[PDB]
RNA sequence: UAAUUGCGAUAACGAACGAGACCUUAACCUACUAAAUAGUGGUGCUAGCAUUUGCUGGUUAUCCACUUCUUAGAGGGACUAUCGGUUUCAAGCCGAUGGAAGUUUGAGGCAAUAACAGGUCUGUGAUGCCCUUAGACGUUCUGGGCCGCACGCGCGCUACACUGACGGAGCCAGCGAGUCUAACCUUGGCCGAGAGGUCUUGGUAAUCUUGUGAAACUCCGUCGUGCUGGGGAUAGAGCAUUGUAAUUAUUGCUCUUCAACGAGGAAUUCCUAGUAAGCGCAAGUCAUCAGCUUGCGUUGAUUACGUCCCUGCCCUUUGUACACACC
């Protein structure tokens, strides 16, 4: 409870302060893909008929 | 207004309330520098004490220092109402107080405590050196410590 | 001049653009001294779709 | 300290990359049949007057 | 810019082919014959149409004009 | 020739008129001037102290003379300003109508102003005699 | 009825209307002498047409003006054209062609657009930016 | 009695969108070829004498991908 | 001047300096030239002006910008520095004071003073960054009058604004200061030192 | 803090016999003078309006101006 | 030329989409039709000052007349006009005059063909397929959370003062919005230091709130260059408002506390005239909460009126083994 949040050193900025930072703190977007907007992954393939007997 | 000339009278700093107030500088402001005296209580006091506030610190009679401090630390008595006063209310003898100078140090001190002794959260959050009025904490106030 | 001023996305990608929808409400008024017989005859007829026509009697 | 003063005649055209520059052609009014061609900063129009700090060294392209 | 688009330069044209007696070097009459003489919708397009018939009309008074 | 007030420059006649009410004696001022703040939008009170009473209830007078009728919610609105908010933007804020109020009440009971029908306080005829006369007296030292 | 003509001013949203009727030479500007007008720093502005056609002129008529809308400069600005105008008004019906012209050539010799009014606006402000051409600032990363 | 209906026909349909709208649907839907249906309205629109008309189908035929049309024909302004 | 009163009367140094010559807050436009040749057309006075400020249509056009009397133009340079932007009423008094300053000292109308000012500071020649190739030097130019005058104006008023800035002295005195300071440059104002220090390196680059 | 905030005596006696000369005389004067803030400058230029010495040429709030008396 | 906008050259001629035209709004109408829901002059009734007629007010009707100002119908107006310079004297550009207006009149609305695996299945009782479906991924109720804080990045707000802060006094907009089966916009009167409270009231609105007496701003004062009375973070203690509920403080007020910040490195944003910048206000959201936005008017500049250096794009020429098109 409460009593244990005061009473818990290791506890506000004091601590935080003296821990060094992360450096996923500092980083970029990761982007993950994108130069394959276009490249479809699906494997498939639609076929000239089934689009000629469609449209 | 017009133009004076006095003696030796005026004396630079002069020690009221356990701290030092500078002279040359208008007495309502040189009043100020007492912890616990802003601008709109030094002006009401000196107004209620019979000065003039034209004057500058360094002028004033030793009886007119006296009277600024003695209303000081008894608002009350001396008709300044209590809305106007830095801690209505007590929380434990709940009168009314005003208080300055060292003092305030202490009571601000014993406030802090309070909350902490009874682990109520705002002292808790003081404990951390967090803020504690809530304000989002995530972008704000990273020099400090 | 009744102003609606929404973005036209309904997501919220793009340049944030604008715009605005406007409702323009025309109000006249004609002031008549006349019979009863008249009146009805003038209300019934004249009237309109799209013109909202209403009338009062009275000096207050 | 020479003071030389030409008076602008004929609007030459822009110079340097950016523009800022213009080209024209001038006659001193003490002494005059002889012309010149400076270089200016400021804007202007023909019949301005243009103080010439030294008064021979006209020039050209401006990168 | 004010460059005249071609429906108006075309009209002004067309007016001038077949209107020259009548018409005039002043627009203002130039003006006043359009509404008579054709159809068009806006005042707006009207003048832009006879500013111009009035323009080549000027001109022409001072030899031929192309077109 | 015969006067008006608005016939005079705003501050000299306001002065002229602040000066008259003190010179005179006839007032009724609330008592908690001294103390008070004039509007939640200032940060000091006035430094007349001694006066300013004085001062708002001729600018008020002078106000309500030169239309039909104004009320404590139309001054309130006159005399504030702009108050800082601290570190957010400006807006303005009415000032006090206990100040107002309290100065309507005076100059009524002076008898320059009084009730109106309709709504709010009217110039009184007596008001119309004493400003117009005070004025004229302010016309008069630039003779 | 005496000889009277009404005119008007304009300036920004400023709209300041003058009678000029015939009478003893006042000039009152919503109540007051037009000795009274304020700012003050732009007091010889609206004084201004007075000096420019001889300060008498005005004797024969009276001007009574009236500002509303606008601010504290626009409304100086259209109460002096509506004194400028009301007086060539006037002298076009009441005096005479040449009085008028006369009086048309000292304004327009001088002029702060004293007969004519600045077809100045505000531009609409567009989506964007705070203003109508400023923009609202960006990044790119 | 303080309301009340009365159903009324256009003035031939042809002219109206919203008509040859809810029309190409009931021909898709009714199971008739996208070309054939879309050219069939273009081609009764153009009959009951208009200036022009234009029919987009966008979406997706058989196909996973999906795709767009434009039938159009005779003449259309688009702005102003 | 043969006086006039009306119902509601004009007061008597109206009246009088008024309808006589058109003369500024209180100052003769008339006399007041220009001692250095151009610069005339490019320094306006006459017609001459009560105050100045004029809703006066001077963008839409480029020169007619040199139309506008130039006193007014100093004033319009006075009210900037985003706090002070409008702000023309202030502006326009500080000259009226900054004039009355300047006439205490020296006597001379102080609008004539106002300029020589400005012909004194007008950088005669100047330089700008021509490429040459990446390593870019400086080619000299002949700065026309128009860029002169402006330039006298934003160099005048700011070297007072600096002055200004965080001291006793009021903007009214820096710039008479800077003003007078520069009716014959003295070397010991913001403007010349500028202005001769632009045609310094001006001329080392020729 | 750093001077000019009160009146020491030789002080009045300097703001009386030094004030010739200046053409020109105005609150930032007074304060270059080496002696009085603004303030008691600002007391001063009505003080010695008590009598000449300062001829009233110019107007207001910030901006004083005064010339000598002749 | 803003424009595949035109002129002109011309195996092309003459046209259509888009641009333009058009539409909306801001500008000009002492010309037209009118107005107790706009307003003016006169007159009655009436107050104050002067008195020699005068000056300044009061009175949703005591009458009379008008439509300048306000409103919005109908028209009118400009077509870069006249004149001039320049140009293949072509389209055009430039200057002077006049003009309400001469930068597409200013600002917008509308906007072809085509491309993108741009964003949106979390707006939709739009939707395919997959998933889940009673110990639910349906739903609702209680409580917490989206605000959590060594830190990196963006939009912003307030500032470093004296062209200022503070205190009195002057005192001026425009775009809006408002309550029926309901508690919206609120004048006025009292009470209260304030925030607010309370009694009444007008308005479903050119009628009442509201002349929205807004703020910068102007004036006379205090302060006097000192982290100062510039600046107001942080924090204590009390009072009130919204709501069922305010603790992790909704917001408002009062006293006190009085931080960094003394003009900001490398870099980077927006902008050409009633524009930039300063300054507030209404509206959206909204029980309560704007440091956000959409618009609005107020004050009102400096500097270009150019070019292709930087950056971005468009066009031609040219190569191509690409065409699912350099992903
Ligand atoms: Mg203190
Ligand atoms: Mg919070
Ligand atoms: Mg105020
Ligand atoms: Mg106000
Ligand atoms: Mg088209
Ligand atoms: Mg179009
Ligand atoms: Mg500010
Ligand atoms: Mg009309
Ligand atoms: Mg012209
Ligand atoms: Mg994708
Ligand atoms: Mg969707
Ligand atoms: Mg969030
Ligand atoms: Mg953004
Ligand atoms: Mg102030
Ligand atoms: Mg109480
Ligand atoms: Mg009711
Ligand atoms: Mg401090
Ligand atoms: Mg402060
Ligand atoms: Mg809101
Ligand atoms: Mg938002």
């Amino acid at each position: 409870g409460n009593e244990g949040a005061i009473r818990d050193k290791t506890a506000g900025r004091r601590n935080n302060r003296s821990k060094d930072v992360t450096d996923s703190a500092t980083t970029k977007k990761s982007n993950t893909r994108r130069a394959t907007d276009r490249h479809s992954r699906t494997g498939k393939t639609d076929t000239k008929k089934k689009v000629n007997q469609g449209w | 207004s017009l133009v004076v000339q006095e003696q030796g009278s005026f004396q630079h700093i002069l020690r009221l309330l356990n701290t030092n107030v500078d002279g040359n500088i208008k007495i309502v402001y040189a009043l100020t520098t007492i912890k616990g005296v802003g601008r709109r209580y030094s002006n009401l006091v000196c107004k209620k004490a019979d000065v003039d506030l034209h004057k500058r610190a360094g002028e004033l009679t030793q009886e007119e220092l006296e009277r600024i401090v003695q209303i000081m630390q008894n608002p009350t008595h001396y008709k300044i109402p209590a809305w106007f006063l830095n801690r209505q209310n007590d929380i434990t003898d709940g009168k009314d107080y005003h208080t300055l100078a060292n003092n305030v140090e202490s009571k601000l001190r014993d406030d802090l405590e309070r909350l902490k002794k009874i682990r109520a959260h705002r002292g808790i959050r003081h404990f951390w050196g967090l803020r504690v009025r809530g304000q989002h904490t995530k972008t704000t106030g990273r020099r400090r410590a | 001049v009744l102003k609606i001023s929404t973005r036209k996305t309904p997501n919220g990608e793009g340049s944030k653009t604008w715009e605005t929808y406007e409702m323009r409400i025309h109000k006249r008024y004609i002031d008549l001294e006349a019979p009863v017989q008249i009146v009805k005859r003038i209300t019934q007829i004249t009237i309109e779709p799209g013109v909202d026509v209403e009338v009062v009697v009275a000096s207050n | 300290t020479p003071v030389t003063l030409a008076k602008v005649i004929k609007v030459l055209g822009r110079t340097g990359s950016r523009g800022g520059v213009t080209q024209v052609r001038v006659e001193f009014l003490e002494d005059t049949s002889r012309t010149i061609v400076r270089n200016v900063k400021g804007p202007v129009r023909e019949n301005d007057i243009l103080v010439l700090m030294e008064s021979e060294r006209e020039a050209r392209r401006l990168r | 810019g004010r460059v005249r688009t071609k429906t108006v330069k075309r009209a002004s044209k067309a007016l001038i082919e077949r209107y020259y007696p009548k018409l005039t070097l002043d627009f203002q009459t130039n003006k006043r014959l359009c509404d008579e003489i054709a159809t068009i919708q806006s005042k707006r397009l009207r003048n832009k149409i006879a500013g111009y018939t009035t323009h080549l009309m000027k001109r022409i008074q001072k030899g031929p004009v192309r077109g | 020739p015969g006067v008006s007030v608005r016939d005079v420059a705003a501050q000299d006649f306001i002065n002229a008129y602040a000066s008259f009410l003190q010179r005179q004696g006839k007032l009724e001022v609330p008592g908690y001037v001294d103390i008070v703040k004039t509007s939640s939008g200032n940060e000091m009170p006035p430094q007349d102290a001694e006066g300013w009473f004085y001062k708002r209830a001729a600018s008020v007078a002078r106000h309500i003379y030169m239309r039909k009728q104004v009320g404590v919610g139309k001054l309130n609105k006159l005399y504030g300003g702009a108050k800082s908010r601290g570190v957010r933007p400006y807006k303005h804020i009415d000032a006090s109508g206990s100040i107002n109020r309290k100065v309507l009440q005076a100059l009524e009971k002076i008898g320059i102003v009084e009730i109106s029908p309709k709504g709010g306080r009217r110039i009184s005829e007596n008001g119309q005699r004493d400003l117009d006369r005070i004025a004229a007296q302010t016309l008069e030292e630039d003779e | 009825a005496v000889p009277s003509v009404q005119t008007f001013g304009k300036k920004k949203s400023a709209t300041a209307v003058a009678h000029v009727k015939a009478g003893k030479g006042l000039i009152k500007v919503n109540g007051s002498p037009i000795t009274l007008v304020e700012p003050e720093i732009l007091r010889f502005k609206v004084y201004e047409p007075l000096l420019l056609v001889g300060l008498d002129k005005f004797s024969n008529i009276d001007i009574r003006v009236r500002v509303t809308g606008g601010g504290h400069v626009s409304q100086v600005y259209a109460i002096r054209q509506a004194i400028a105008k009301g007086l060539v008004a006037y002298h076009q019906k009441y005096v005479d062609e040449q009085s008028k012209n006369e009086l048309k050539k000292a304004f327009t010799s001088y002029d702060r657009t004293l007969l004519i009014a600045d077809s100045r606006r505000p531009e609409p402000k567009k989506f964007g930016g705070k203003g109508a051409r400023s923009r609202f600032q960006k990044s790119y990363r | 009695g303080t309301i009340v209906l009365y159903a009324e026909r256009v003035q031939d349909r042809g002219l109206s969108a919203v008509a040859q709208a809810e029309s190409m649907k009931f021909k898709l839907l009714n199971g008739l070829a996208i070309r054939r249906a879309a050219y069939g309205v273009v081609r009764y629109v153009m009959e009951s004498g208009a200036k022009g008309c234009e029919v987009v189908v966008s979406g997706k035929l058989r196909a996973a991908r999906a795709k767009a049309m434009k039938f159009a024909d005779g003449f259309l302004i688009h702005s102003g | 001047f043969t006086p006039v009163v009306l119902a509601t009367p004009i007061p008597e140094e109206v009246q009088q300096a008024q309808t006589e010559i058109k003369l500024f807050n209180k100052w003769s436009f008339e006399e007041v030239e220009v001692k250095d040749a151009s610069l005339v057309d490019y320094v306006q006075v006459r017609q001459p002006i009560f105050v100045a400020h004029t809703a006066g249509r001077y963008a839409n056009k480029r020169f007619r910008k040199a139309q506008c009397p130039i006193i007014e133009r100093l004033t319009n340079s006075l009210m900037m520095n985003g706090r002070n932007n409008g702000k023309k009423l202030k502006a326009v008094r500080i000259i009226k004071h900054t004039l009355d300053i300047i006439n205490v000292l020296t006597d001379q109308n102080p609008i004539q003073v106002v300029v020589d000012a400005i012909t004194n500071t007008g950088p005669r020649e100047d330089t700008t960054r021509v490429g040459g190739g990446g390593a870019a030097r400086r080619q000299a130019v002949d700065v026309s009058p128009l860029r002169r005058v402006n330039q006298a104006i934003a160099l005048l008023t700011i070297g007072a604004r600096e002055a200004a800035f965080r001291n006793i002295k009021t903007i009214a005195e820096t710039l008479a200061e800077e003003l007078i300071n520069a009716a014959k440059g003295s070397s010991t104002s913001y403007a010349i030192k500028k202005k001769d220090e632009l045609e310094r390196v001006a001329k080392s680059n020729r | 803090a750093q001077h000019a905030v009160i009146l020491d005596q030789e002080k009045y006696d300097r703001i009386l016999k030094e004030v010739p000369t200046y053409r020109y005389v105005s609150v930032s004067v007074l304060v270059d003078r080496l002696k009085i803030g603004g303030s008691l400058a600002r007391i001063a230029l009505r003080h010695l309006e008590k009598e000449g010495i300062i001829k009233p040429i110019s107007k207001h709030s910030k901006q004083a101006i005064y010339t000598r008396a002749t």
